[PDB]
DNA sequence: CTCAGGGAAAGTACAGA
DNA sequence: TCTGACCCCTGAG
């Protein structure tokens, strides 16, 4: 009898919201959820099906997964975590209204105290460890599911974690995204300037990665070329074949070296001489 | 008669109102005519050179009804919100070098306000028309902390509440006032006060200095309808437009505007538009002209940028 | 190296489907 | 039903 995640949380794109914003914060998308067809965090209870309950809280990203200061706001969410009863008719369960509510910096200690005072510690981490710095732009969902044993008594299953979810409000952990582009073709000799409009990026941690089978290169530019974190003016790299005689499509995408993240690919076409 | 007058109005734009947290030394309201590193500065002058003189200054609102603003003059001999100087010396032209404008937080507007209104009552140098006309009968007279009538102290906490509700913190004004020597050696001979030109905080997107940082293209066909990517400083997608202009012989009256919806404005820092058709789509030699960012609100512009039009 | 002075960033706020 | 504008770090000198 164990909990299995069959649909992880999308890791990037959603921003953590503060209390001061709308009462109804965001809702954590699935991972395969498409602009048209949306999906949500989904677990399956293997080796069991029937009555019981499920709780979801927030733990840090790294190993000693301690209670996280942020709160998991949304339907059936209180004191920082969501809790509701499982449907005895199904073994697969998805949650469509989970939202990270990021705390302010100066309420960090209060937040932890509320985690202790509330007995929210899925991994029963020593209390002396709940004092160390906390990464506030990354959290992990934690599924504490409780079933029933043959004696028909409460049986708390072993805690399971999802992939980490990052604060999109934060450029370093944000989802990379090319919004608009000057031109999408150029000579296989390179040297064509391109104006690229994008979501917030950190000039000291960004790249334009040109990709094709057997060919990898980068757009040329300097930090001075990054306009207010949202526009990049660069020069195209030379394609491999210096004497193309027909358009060859290749991929162009934003790359973040710190965590080697990549943006969805944009199509670029190299043309002859 | 003896009256006051200003010799160099405060530069209306290019200065940011510093919050407390911002910290010390950031700048200091520049003199309107600071064309170069001539480190300009505001300067008032009393006409009827009355030997010893006293000139003060407190910030005020920019609306129709002149009142006491919540922001305060910090630099120079500026204490508790207002600056004070002397004019007894060899001349009658006081200046005001280095003295920033502190930006107050919104929650603390009502507080600071009532606290600078009461102070405008238990302190002579402050009028009684900036707090409430029904109080003018309190002009410059004596000093020393005391308690104001609890009958009038209430209307004070009332004016605050009614003047906090619509106070614009992005703009402030200077209220210059001169007091002459009286009969008891107390500078309380008040001369008609004079307000300055509205100073705008170089942080409110609707009063910041406009600027084209770069364009992917600086030339286009006279036919127009060509897409251009323009990078600029903070602007507001609803109060902005790109104007192209040319100064002809009969006074350059020709202008055109870049075509674009607001969705074409990227995170306030970039605009992608289409060039406007040039006046004569029949020219045979290139026509050099200028492009500039212009705020649709205050019709304020950015440094004109050269744009070349070439034959179709 | 100070320091005017900007670029980031944290935290606040509504509105438009 | 959500989603989508309003602290320092340098570059001068």
């Amino acid at each position: 009898a164990y909990v299995e995640i069959i649909e992880q949380p999308k890791q990037r794109g959603m921003r953590f919201r503060y209390k001061c914003e709308g009462r109804s914060a965001g809702s954590i998308p699935g991972e395969r959820s498409t602009d048209t067809t949306k999906t949500h965090p989904t677990i399956k209870i293997n080796g069991y099906t029937g009555p019981g309950t499920v709780r979801i809280s927030l733990v840090t990203k790294d190993p000693p997964h301690r209670p996280h200061p942020h709160e998991l706001v949304g339907k059936d969410c209180r004191d920082g975590y969501y809790e509701a009863d499982l449907c005895p008719d199904r073994s697969i369960h998805s949650f469509q209204n989970l939202g990270i509510q990021c705390v302010k910096k100066r309420d960090l200690e209060q937040a932890i105290s509320q985690r202790i005072q509330t007995n929210n510690n899925p991994f029963h981490v020593p209390i002396e460890e709940q004092r160390g710095d906390y990464d506030l732009n990354a959290v992990r969902l934690c599924f504490q599911v409780t079933v029933r044993d043959p004696a028909g008594r409460p049986l708390l299953l072993t805690p399971v974690l999802s992939h980490p979810i990052f604060d999109n409000r934060a450029p370093n952990t944000a989802e990379l995204k090319i919004c608009r582009v000057n031109r999408n073709s150029g000579s296989c000799l390179g040297g064509d300037e391109i104006f690229l409009l994008c979501d917030k990026v950190q000039k000291e941690d960004i790249e334009v990665y040109f990709t094709g089978p057997g060919w990898e290169a980068r757009g040329s530019f300097s930090q001075a070329d990054v306009h207010r974190q949202v526009a990049i003016v660069f020069r195209t790299p030379p394609y491999a074949d210096p004497s193309l005689q027909a358009p060859v499509r290749v991929s162009m995408q934003l790359r973040r070296p710190s965590d080697r993240e990549l943006s969805e690919p944009m199509e670029f076409q190299y043309l002859p001489d | 008669g003896p009256y006051l007058q200003i010799l160099e109005q405060p530069k209306q734009r290019g200065f940011r109102f510093r919050y407390v947290c911002e910290g010390p030394s950031h700048g200091g309201l520049p003199g309107a005519s600071s064309e170069k590193n001539k480190k300009s500065y505001p300067q008032v002058k009393i006409c009827n050179y009355v030997g010893p003189a006293k000139v003060i200054v407190q910030l005020v609102t920019n609306g129709k009804n002149i009142h006491l603003h919540a922001h305060s003059l910090v630099g120079k001999h500026c204490e508790d919100g207002v600056c004070t100087v002397t004019a007894g010396p060899k001349d009658m032209v006081v200046g005001f070098a280095n003295l920033g404008i502190l930006h107050v937080t919104k929650k603390k507007v009502f507080e600071t306000l009532e606290a600078r209104m009461t102070e405008a009552c238990i302190r002579g140098y402050n009028p009684g028309l900036l707090v409430h006309s029904d109080l003018a009968y309190l002009q410059a007279e004596g000093g020393g902390d005391r308690q104001l009538t609890d009958r009038e102290k209430e209307i004070i906490r009332q004016a605050a509440v009614q003047q906090t509700k619509e106070m614009d913190l992005s703009v402030v004004r200077l209220m210059f006032t001169a007091f002459l020597p009286d009969s008891t050696g107390s500078f309380t001979r008040r001369l008609e006060p004079v307000v300055s030109d509205a100073i705008y905080d170089s942080k409110a997107p609707n009063a910041s200095n406009l600027k084209i940082v770069r364009m992917d293209r600086t030339a286009g066909c006279v036919t127009g309808g060509e897409e251009i990517y323009l990078l600029c400083d903070k602007v507001q997608k609803d109060d902005i437009q790109i104007r192209f202009y040319e100064e002809e012989e009969n006074g350059g009256v020709w202008e055109g505007f870049g075509d674009f919806s607001p969705t074409d404005v990227h995170r306030q820092f970039a605009i992608v538009f289409k060039t406007p058709k040039y006046k004569d789509v029949n020219i045979t030699k290139p026509a050099s002209v200028f492009v500039q960012l212009r705020r649709k609100s205050d019709l304020e512009t950015s440094e004109p940028k050269p744009f070349l039009y070439y034959p179709e």
